[PDB]
C-alpha cells in the first residue's frame, strides 16, 4: 500500500497566503516563507502585548501637553485629579484634551485648585481649617 | 576607548556602577516594612 | 527686611478664598447650573461611563465595541448606571466617583452580538523545536448610545 | 471673583460643589475675542500687466507665466518652500506603487 | 524559604491571607518575613454572623466590614 | 496578521439601532441529506428546533433542502447582500443552535479586524483642539516683534 | 498611580479594589428590571 | 436607492433590467411608503420615515446638502431680516502669512461683537468659512445642536 | 467648533510659528523647549507617525 500525499497543493497554500505581501522570494519559495511566517506571528503576538503600552505612552505624552498648554506639569495634574476623587484613565483624559478643551481647562482648573489647598495645609498645619474640594466622600 | 576588560559583572574587574538614591530609598522602604513585620511578630 | 534669591520661595503667594464666600459662591454657581439644567438650554451632551471594564466617552447615536459578551438578546434596551462624567458646551457634572442614577441616564440599544476576526497567538523558541500556534476569536457585542438625559436634580 | 486658571483663553472656569459633596459642576461659558484684540483685513490688488492699448493682451501677458526647471533645482525649491528635505520629492518604484490600497478606509 | 511560603498559603502575591497568632506560625512568618507583609485584623463591627457571612469585605487599612455596600 | 488581512471601522448596516432595531439575517437556506450519516446532527436540528426559531426569527425566511449531499450546509444572506456559508457537518444540535443563533445576532458585516472600537459622528462638542484654542490674544493683534 | 493617597483615606490602592466602580451592576434594562449578577 | 437596497426593496422589486436603475428603485421605494400610508397610519408612517430617511442625516452637515453659493449675501441678508446692520470681518488670529501653508481666522462682528469665527488657508476662504459657521450658528443647524428625538409619542 | 471638515483639519494641523530669545540663556535648557516644539509634544492631538511640527525662531 503505497501512500502519497495528495493535498501537498493547499498544504502550501494555507502557508504561502500569509507571505503574499512579503518582499523578495520569501513571498514565493515555501523553504523561506515558512520562516517568515512564523516570525511574522511571533511579532504580531509581541506586538498585541507591546500595543497597549505604546498607547499609554501616547496618552501620558497628549496628557502632558495639554496640561502644559494650561501651566500645568503632569504628575501635578494626575495626582491632585485622583485626590479628588475623580477616576478618569489616561484614554479618557486624553479624549477630554482633543476633542473638550472647555472640560480639560475645567479639570486643570481643578487639580490646580487641590493642589493649592494641599499647599496651603501642609504650610498651616492645622486640622480644623479643611479645603472646599480636599474634603473625601466615603461610599454610599 | 574606555574598555571593560572580560566580561561586564563576573570578572576581578568589573564595572563600577554605583548606588543611587532611588535604591537607597527602595532598601529604606524595605527594611520599615520588615521592621514593622517583625514588630508584629513580637507579642 | 532683607531680599536675596533664596529668602523668599521660587513661586508666587496663593491666597485661598474665605470659606463661608466660597461656599456661598459654590451655591451661586449650583443653582444657576441647575436653572441652565431646568431650562434646557443645552444643546448636545456626552458622557464618560464606566462599562464592561472599560472607560466610554460616548455621545448620543453613538456605537462602541465591547470585547465579552452579555445577557441581552439584540435590539434590546440598556442603561448604563455607571456614569463618571457628563459635559455640554456650558457646563460639566464630574461624578465623586460616580454620578447620581436620578442625576443622569444613558440609554444604548444592543445592534450585533457577532465575533472578532481569528487572532493569531504563535510562541517560538529558539533551537528547541518548540512552537505552538493557536488562533483567538473573541465574542463581541456592539452597543449603540442611543440618549443621555439629565434631570434638574442637582443640589 | 477668584479662579485657578485665568479666563482669557477662550473659556471662563467656575467650579463648584453641591452641597451634597459628592458632584462637582463647573460652568465654563466660551470667551470671545474682543475686537480690541484684532487688526482689519489685508487687501491686496494689483494688475500691472493691464496696457492702455490693448487689453486682450494685458489680460494673456498675466497668463503666460511659464517655468521649467530640472529635477534637481525642482525639488531644492519645493524643499525651500515647504521646510522639508529633498528625499521626500523623489518618486518610487513600482513594488511600493502597486502595493497602495486602492480604496482605504474613511471614518466619520 | 519557599516551602515555607508554599505551606503558609501565599502562593499568589498581594492577596491577604488569614492566620493565627500562636508561636507555631509565628515561627514560620518570622522565617519568610522578608518576604511578607504583616498587619492587625481589626473588627470594629464585631465577628461576621451567619446572617452577615454574604455582605462581609476586607478594607485596605486592615479591617473587616461586617455590613458591606447595603442595599 | 493586521498587515496581512484587510481592515474597516466600526460601522452599521443603515445606521441601525437609532430609529429602530432590524434584524439583519434575511434567509437562512440550510442544505443537508436525509440518509447521511454526516447529516444526523441537521436532520435532527430540521425536526426538533427550525420551527422554534422561525417562530422567534418571523424577519428571516427558513429554507430547508433535503438533497443527496455529504456536506450538509447553511447559506446566511443578509440585508447588505453578504453571503455567509457554514459547514454542519458532524455536529450535534446544541452545536447547530449556537451556529444559528450566531448567524442571528450577527450584523452581515466583514468579519475583519476593526480598526477602533468606536465609532462617533462629530465628536468635536464644544470645540475641536487648534494650536490657537488655549492661546492669549494681544492687544491689536500684534506679533511678539512687531511695532505699530 | 496615588495608590498611597487612597491607602491613608481607606480605598484600595487600586481603583478596582471593593470600590463602587467595580462593585455596583454596571447595567440594567430600560424597564428597570434587574440584570443578572456579573461573574467576577 | 441606498436605503432601498439595504433593506431589499431591490430583491423584491419586479423589474427588468435587475440593476433596477436609481429611478426605478426610488419609484419602488416610494410605492411601499405609500403601501405603508395605505395600510397602517399617517403616524406609523412617519415613524417609519422618520427611522429610515432622517438618520441618513446622521453625521452630516448643513451645506454639505444644501451647496449655497455666497455665504456672505445670504448672512448679510438674514442680519438684514434680524434687523442686523452687518458683519465686520476682522482677521482675528493667523500663522504664517510668507509660508505656502499659512492658516488665518476670520471673525465677523456686528457692533462690535464676535458672531462667528472660521479659519482658512487663505483670508477669503476663512472669511468664507467664517460666514458659513455664522449662517450655521443662525439657522441652528450647529455640530453642538440638540440631536434628533428618536422616541415614541 | 461647527467649521467644515477641511477648514477644521487646517486648523487642527496648523503650523505655528515661536519666537526664543538665547541671550544669557543656557543652550541646553534653550533646546529642551525646541525640541519640544519641533516634535509637537506641546500638542494634544501629537503623534509619531503624524507631520505635526513647528517652527521655532531662536535669536
Ligand atoms: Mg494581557
Ligand atoms: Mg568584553
Ligand atoms: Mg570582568
Ligand atoms: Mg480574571
Amino acid at each position: 500500500l503505497r501512500s502519497r500525499v495528495t493535498d501537498r497543493y493547499w498544504r502550501v497554500q494555507e502557508v504561502l497566503k500569509h507571505a503574499r505581501h512579503f518582499r523578495g522570494r520569501k513571498n514565493r519559495c515555501y523553504r523561506l516563507a515558512v520562516r517568515a511566517v512564523t516570525r511574522a506571528f511571533v511579532k504580531c503576538t509581541r506586538a498585541r502585548r507591546l500595543k497597549k503600552r505604546s498607547l499609554r505612552t501616547l496618552w501620558i505624552n497628549r496628557i502632558t501637553a495639554a496640561s502644559q498648554e494650561h501651566g500645568l506639569k503632569y504628575p501635578a495634574f494626575i495626582i491632585n485629579l485622583i485626590k479628588c476623587q475623580v477616576e478618569l484613565n489616561r484614554k479618557v483624559l486624553a479624549d477630554l484634551a482633543i476633542y473638550e478643551p472647555k472640560t480639560f481647562k475645567s479639570l486643570a482648573a481643578l487639580a490646580k485648585r487641590r493642589r493649592e489647598e494641599g499647599f496651603a495645609a501642609a504650610l498651616g498645619d492645622g486640622k480644623e481649617p479643611d479645603g472646599i474640594f480636599s474634603r473625601v466622600v466615603q461610599h454610599r | 576607548r574606555n574598555r571593560i576588560p572580560g566580561r561586564q559583572w563576573i570578572g576581578k574587574h568589573r564595572r563600577p556602577r554605583p548606588v543611587s538614591a532611588q535604591a537607597k530609598q527602595n532598601m529604606i522602604r524595605r527594611l520599615e516594612t520588615e521592621a514593622e513585620n517583625q514588630y508584629w511578630l513580637s507579642r | 527686611v532683607p531680599k536675596t534669591s533664596l529668602g523668599s520661595p521660587p513661586w508666587p503667594d496663593i491666597v485661598l478664598p474665605d470659606p463661608v464666600e466660597e461656599t456661598r459662591h459654590h451655591a451661586e454657581v449650583v443653582g444657576q447650573v441647575n436653572e441652565l439644567i431646568a431650562a434646557g438650554r443645552y444643546g448636545r451632551l456626552f458622557a464618560v461611563v464606566h462599562f464592561a471594564g472599560h472607560q466610554w466617552k460616548v455621545t448620543a447615536e453613538d456605537l462602541i465595541l465591547i470585547e465579552n459578551e452579555l445577557d441581552v438578546a439584540c435590539g434590546e434596551r440598556i442603561r448604563l448606571e455607571k456614569v463618571l462624567l457628563v459635559g455640554a458646551d456650558n457646563f460639566t457634572l464630574l461624578g465623586k466617583p460616580l454620578l447620581g442614577k436620578e442625576l443622569v441616564r444613558v440609554e444604548a440599544t444592543v445592534i450585533e452580538k457577532t465575533e472578532s476576526w481569528p487572532k493569531i497567538n504563535m510562541k517560538f523558541q529558539k533551537r528547541k523545536n518548540y512552537q505552538r500556534k493557536r488562533i483567538t476569536v473573541n465574542p463581541q457585542t456592539v452597543l449603540r448610545i442611543n440618549s443621555i438625559e439629565i434631570a434638574p436634580c442637582l443640589c | 471673583t477668584y479662579s485657578s486658571l485665568p479666563d482669557d483663553y477662550n473659556c471662563k472656569v467656575e467650579l463648584a460643589l453641591t452641597s451634597d459633596g459628592r458632584t462637582i459642576v463647573c460652568y465654563h461659558p466660551s470667551v470671545d475675542i474682543p475686537y480690541e484684540h484684532t487688526k482689519p483685513i489685508p487687501r491686496p490688488d494689483p494688475v500691472h500687466n493691464i496696457e492702455e492699448t490693448h487689453d486682450l493682451v494685458l489680460k494673456t501677458r498675466l497668463e503666460e507665466k511659464g517655468e521649467h526647471l530640472e529635477q534637481g533645482p525642482m525639488i531644492e525649491q519645493l524643499s525651500k518652500m515647504f521646510f522639508t528635505t529633498k528625499h521626500r520629492w523623489y518618486p518610487r518604484g513600482q513594488y511600493h506603487r502597486r502595493r497602495r490600497k486602492p480604496n482605504p478606509p474613511k471614518d466619520r | 524559604e519557599k516551602d515555607i511560603i508554599k505551606m503558609l498559603g501565599l502562593e499568589k502575591a498581594h492577596t491577604p491571607q488569614v492566620h493565627k497568632n500562636i508561636p507555631s506560625v509565628n515561627a514560620k512568618l518570622k522565617v519568610v518575613k522578608h518576604l511578607i507583609r504583616i498587619k492587625p485584623l481589626k473588627l470594629p463591627q464585631g465577628l461576621p454572623t451567619e446572617e452577615d457571612m454574604a455582605n462581609t469585605c476586607l478594607k485596605s487599612n486592615g479591617e473587616l466590614v461586617v455590613r458591606w455596600l447595603l442595599n | 496578521t493586521a498587515r496581512g488581512t484587510a481592515s474597516r471601522f466600526l460601522t452599521s448596516v443603515l445606521h441601525n439601532g437609532l430609529g429602530r432595531y432590524v434584524q439583519q439575517l434575511q434567509r437562512l437556506s440550510f442544505s443537508l441529506s436525509r440518509d447521511a450519516p454526516s447529516s444526523r446532527g441537521a436532520r435532527e436540528f430540521v425536526e426538533r428546533e427550525v420551527t422554534d426559531f422561525a417562530r422567534r426569527n418571523p424577519g428571516v425566511v427558513i429554507y430547508v433542502n433535503p438533497r443527496p449531499c455529504c456536506v450538509p450546509r447553511v447559506v446566511a444572506e443578509y440585508l447588505n447582500g453578504a453571503v455567509r456559508e457554514e459547514s454542519i457537518h458532524c455536529k450535534s444540535v446544541e452545536e447547530i443552535a449556537a451556529l444559528v443563533q450566531k448567524l442571528a445576532d450577527q450584523s452581515g458585516l466583514d468579519v475583519i479586524r476593526i480598526r477602533k472600537p468606536f465609532h462617533t459622528d462629530s465628536p468635536s462638542i464644544q470645540g475641536q483642539w487648534h494650536p490657537f484654542t488655549n492661546k492669549p490674544t494681544t492687544l491689536g493683534g500684534l506679533r511678539p516683534r512687531e511695532v505699530q | 498611580a496615588g495608590s498611597q493617597w487612597r491607602l491613608q483615606q481607606g480605598f484600595a490602592a487600586n481603583p478596582s479594589g471593593y470600590g463602587p466602580l467595580t462593585e455596583l451592576p454596571d447595567w440594567s434594562y430600560a424597564d428597570g428590571r434587574p440584570a443578572p449578577p456579573m461573574k467576577g | 436607492c441606498h436605503v432601498a437596497r439595504n433593506l431589499a426593496v431591490e430583491q423584491l422589486a419586479l423589474s427588468a433590467e435587475f440593476p433596477v436603475p436609481p429611478p426605478v428603485l426610488r419609484q419602488t421605494f416610494f410605492a411601499v411608503i405609500g403601501a405603508l400610508l395605505q395600510s397602517s397610519g399617517p403616524e406609523r408612517t412617519a415613524l417609519f420615515i422618520r427611522d429610515f430617511l432622517i438618520t441618513q442625516m446622521t453625521g452630516k452637515e448643513l451645506f454639505e446638502m444644501w451647496t449655497i453659493t455666497n455665504p456672505m449675501g445670504l448672512l448679510v441678508e438674514e442680519l438684514k431680516k434680524r434687523k442686523i446692520s452687518a458683519p465686520e470681518s476682522r482677521l482675528t488670529r493667523q500663522s504664517g502669512s510668507t509660508t505656502a501653508l499659512p492658516v488665518y481666522f476670520v471673525g465677523l462682528y456686528c457692533d462690535r461683537k464676535l458672531i462667528a469665527e472660521g479659519p482658512g488657508e487663505t483670508v477669503l476662504v476663512a472669511e468664507e468659512e467664517a460666514a458659513r459657521v455664522a449662517l450655521r450658528k443662525l439657522f441652528g443647524f450647529t455640530e453642538n445642536r440638540r440631536p434628533w428625538d428618536y422616541s415614541k409619542p | 467648533s461647527s467649521f467644515s471638515k477641511a477648514p477644521q483639519q487646517w486648523a487642527t494641523f496648523a503650523r505655528v510659528w515661536y519666537l526664543l530669545d538665547g541671550k544669557m540663556q543656557p543652550p541646553g535648557k534653550l533646546a529642551a523647549m525646541a525640541s519640544v516644539k519641533l516634535q509637537g509634544l506641546h500638542k494634544p492631538v501629537y503623534h509619531q507617525l503624524s507631520d505635526c511640527g513647528d517652527h521655532v525662531v531662536i535669536m
